[PDB]
């Protein structure tokens, strides 16, 4: 009431405040809300959907050829196809994902990651294929027998033409962070390594450039916590229209 | 916890209470 | 549907589920996202009760972070002496999200957002050193911030007689004070702000592309009330908008490339990877070559 | 167990308890602490009702004392002219308890503490005397204090365009004002802050020892909003953190030696006793020689 | 409400305030709390446990030999073994105790002190031993007959090998302070003096360097009050990592 | 006595009301 | 929503609640 | 409408509520 | 009339309500 003493946290514009603010328009009735489709009441609805990684992070892979990975019929068994640094913050294949760009706004992230890989090949292109996810603590595997001990799943291409590996939530803490140091107990999620299982068998009339498209989504237990400011964009100068919307 | 003393409903606190959400709009947009 | 979930969903115990005829993991990408949950296949899970924070990743909690939308360090002096389009103690900032890329990316996450703009105008003073003036104290200027809708005539001077505010919304707040925590409402004739607009503002063919006529909130004309001081100051008015009362629609790919223009979404990435046109993600040495490896 | 005690426990009347077969005072150290209470043996106590203060020695009352954690007297000037790693009107203080030994010892009393950091940022201005400038008033600078989590890019300039705060938490408070009473939450991915961490942050062998990756709260980037004044000031930003909502685990030996480094618990005492390596307690002349004696 | 007048105690950062403070992270759900062991909800739980004093506060006693006290088979009866200044604040044997370091954070202290001494000798090392605690008001005793009049307790070593003397709470006031003047009615707790009772009897094959380890704990009536800032640590310069965590 | 008008439970007053304590965790950690 | 702590009824908040209105005074001022 | 939070009854708001008045003391001071 | 919003009972308003008093302690200290 009348006796009021000012707190130390007064006159502070805490960007993340929720205090009610004066209405500039005083009896302003807003527009009636129509049932627009696609209301997102939680970003964890955006992250729970598929998003391609850029598996070919390669200088030869320019433009369109980064999402796909051209695997062929290798003459050797137990061969490494590709490895994905499951690092959302360390600008890896994931960064450019709806589970990764949104989690780049958050210092803390948790929950089981979805790992759905589709096969963009011919119908006669057959062959089993294994998605090894290993919990962190060692190096990224390059051979099959040292990677099948982790979370692996064998994928015959078949008819549905897409497997969904599920990354389990293995961590000593409750929330893996994005400490910008991939090699940190509190930051490393592990390594998803892809291997030939029974080799890509393709006929002569089918191309021997059969392509895998992967996606990483989130599950219903996934959660992001401390919200930071994504390092994706950079305003090193003022954009066009600045000093002109000011006019 | 709301200190909305103004006469406009828009000028209230930031409603961080819309916990209900439907992920099947974007995850499973079928049938 | 009908999910009123407040915490992260608990996983249940999974056993050896090696069953013929149905399979959880082999899904179809070519409908949408997949429904293979953790105890369904690919792992033998344990029953863990999940009490993790979902309130912090709410879309209102995501978007009610008051970030910068216009930083104008307009020069406060006797502009009369010599000034040409030099912010004569006032700038007519047309209210656009698009000036600063952080909150621009946050609002361009979504196609449509109905929200109320909690506009906080933090104003800082600096004595300009081009005239080699002394510090002589930082003055407590009362700074008028008039929000004019479109169609209303923007002022042309500091004492332009359009600052009378017979019907225009304006605040009169000093600098030795808390900043002007004002809330501009849902000032849209449509039911959402079309942050992206695949259309032209005018009915003519030569209209500018991407600017929604519904989302023209207007100009936030910010001025200095009192007359010019003999010593020149650089008044830097930073308007921060907290999207409050958030209702978002149609989430989108985030903008990976650096932004170029306010009015459109024109793109040019960095000269190499990362965040380049031909390579959004920074390139590795090979497909099987793994970066950031503990050895 | 099940003790909900609010006051000190009252002692009961003790008599001549000279009983054969059981004894209270002769306990066993080599399990833990002893259970010989006052009326059990060694004294013939009187029934005194004990109404002494236990709320003042609560662990929350012990630990919710807002003590200093970072004092940066960064020089606020036109750093552009000449500055190399000289806090160009802003410092990226990585949030660590360990900088100031009082609250560092208070939090290193315990292995684990879940708490919310009530961060109060008291900022004081002083005109720097190296340029022999006059006093010319102490200005009321609005001082932005942006807390960035780890993974977010720290700014590199005063106007570095990372101060837009689209999703980053920041406060905008002046100096002629109460200090920024802000509360940073339990910003840990684990269920407690491991104040001590017998482990390495990275999975590699060359990781730094003792820094918990869960306890990397981030950086508290504190900047000056308005542009540089012609007269240079020494802005001293003192951030004080009040461990609020205290839940402490595993109390420890307090740090007796003077602290050496923030990142680890490296030790070197004073050159003689007290608080030395070979003698923590100041030495007496002999074992039976008694200091501070009334004669 | 609307009519509010500012108190004289406004805009003050009282370090010991409890006023609620703005949440920087606005809908931040924290980590779920697990049942970690050793929750200390009151420091008086830490002080109620044993802690060695440094009985040999001696320049010859370097490092390890300060906690123990080497008593031998003296040829004289009624001999003084050691005296402990029961001063928690005056950097005495206690200072370095969990009842003493924590009470060095508090200006006021009260409650009965525990005084538990264990015998680190051989099994055949026998001999009664007396722990005289005298209330303050006179000098520290050096002979047995002038010290047995106070709070004394005779300790045959036996089988349990540890006595627990209990310091009673004798004070004119309700709380002995730490006024930094040991010789102050409101600061002196008294003197704990240890004497031979029937001498340390040791065989030839056992060492005649038998050792006493003492502990001082607190009881359930012990209480600390005005919280000060312990004089144990001293930041005469900035620590390493300062000007580097700033970077 | 609590002036917690914010929407977060962590931002409340410093709860100096946890009077219950179990000293047998550290004093008598036996059986 | 009214913080009228003064003793005068005129000094209250701006009453933007007079929703009732009779347009027939000016639109149809007949019979 | 009274924001008297002090412990003294004199320090309250200016009581402009003594509407009762007797004009016959001065107008008709007879019989 | 008490605006004690702190968690300590000592930090309340100055209690000028101890009207009870025993003058016979000092006036008539007999029998």
């Amino acid at each position: 009431g009348v006796p009021t003493y000012l707190l130390p946290g007064s006159g502070q514009f805490l960007t993340t405040d929720d205090h009610s603010s004066a209405p500039v328009l005083p009896c302003f009735n807003p527009t009636p809300e129509m049932h627009i489709p696609g209301q997102v009441r939680n970003m964890l609805e955006v992250v729970q959907v598929e998003s391609m990684m850029e598996i070919n992070n390669t200088e030869s892979a320019v433009g369109m050829e980064r999402l796909k990975v051209d695997i062929s019929a290798l003459t050797d068994v137990d061969q490494l196809l590709f490895n994905i640094p499951l690092d959302i913050q360390l600008d890896g294949p994931l960064r450019n994902t709806l589970v990764g760009n949104i989690s780049r706004y958050y210092t803390h992230w948790s929950g089981s990651l979805e790992m759905t890989f589709m096969f963009c090949g011919s119908f006669m292109a057959t062959g089993k294929l294994i998605l090894c996810y290993t919990p962190p603590g060692g190096s990224c595997p390059t051979t099959r027998e040292t990677a099948m001990l982790g979370t692996h799943i064998v994928w015959d291409f078949g008819l549905q033409s897409s497997i969904t590996l599920i990354i389990p939530w293995i961590s000593g803490s409750h929330y893996r962070m994005f400490n910008n140091d991939a090699k940190s107990t509190n930051a490393n999620v592990g390594y998803v390594t892809c291997f030939m299982q029974t080799n890509l068998i393709v006929p002569s009339e089918s191309s021997d450039t059969c392509s895998l498209i992967g996606f990483i989504a989130a599950k219903d237990d996934f959660s992001l916590r401390l919200m930071r400011d994504s390092p994706d964009i950079g305003q090193i100068d003022h954009l066009h229209g600045a000093e002109a919307a000011y006019q | 916890n709301q200190i909305n003393f103004y006469k406009d409903s828009y000028a209230a606190s930031a409603s961080k209470q819309d916990f209900s959400q439907d992920p099947s709009k974007f995850t499973e947009p079928v049938v | 549907i009908e999910s009123i979930i407040k915490t992260a969903t608990d996983t249940v115990k999974s056993e050896i589920n090696a069953e013929l005829g149905v399979v959880p993991s082999l899904n179809a990408v070519e409908t949408g996202a997949t429904s293979n949950t953790e105890p369904e296949e690919a792992i033998q899970t344990r029953t863990v009760i999940n009490q993790h924070g979902v309130s912090e990743t709410l879309v209102e909690n995501f978007l009610s972070r008051a970030a910068l939308v216009s930083k104008r360090s307009f020069e406060y002096k006797d502009h009369t002496s010599s000034t040409a389009q030099t912010d004569k103690n006032f700038f007519k900032w047309t209210i656009n999200t698009r000036s600063f890329v952080q909150l621009r990316r946050k609002l361009e996450l979504f196609t449509y957002l109905r929200f109320d703009a909690e506009i906080t105008i933090l104003t800082t003073v600096a004595v300009n050193g081009s005239n080699n003036n002394t510090y002589v104290g930082l003055p407590d200027l009362t700074l008028q911030a008039m929000f004019v809708p479109t169609g209303a005539l923007t002022p042309e001077k500091q004492d332009s007689f359009h600052w009378q505010s017979g019907s225009n919304a304006s605040v009169f707040f000093k600098i030795s004070d808390p900043p002007a925590r004002m809330t501009i409402p849902f000032m849209c004739i449509n039911s959402a702000y079309s942050v992206f607009y695949d259309g032209f503002a005018g009915f003519e063919k030569t209209g500018l592309y991407g600017i929604n006529p519904a989302d023209t909130i207007g100009n936030l004309c910010v001025r200095i009330v009192n007359e010019h001081q003999p010593v020149g100051f650089t008044v830097t008015v930073r308007v921060y908008m907290k999207p409050k009362h958030i209702k978002a629609w149609a989430p989108r790919p985030p903008r990976t490339l650096p932004y170029m223009s306010i009015a459109n979404a024109n793109y040019k990435g960095k000269e190499r990877a990362p965040n380049a046109l031909n390579a959004i993600i920074g390139n590795r040495d090979s497909v099987k070559t793994m970066p950031h490896n503990i050895v």
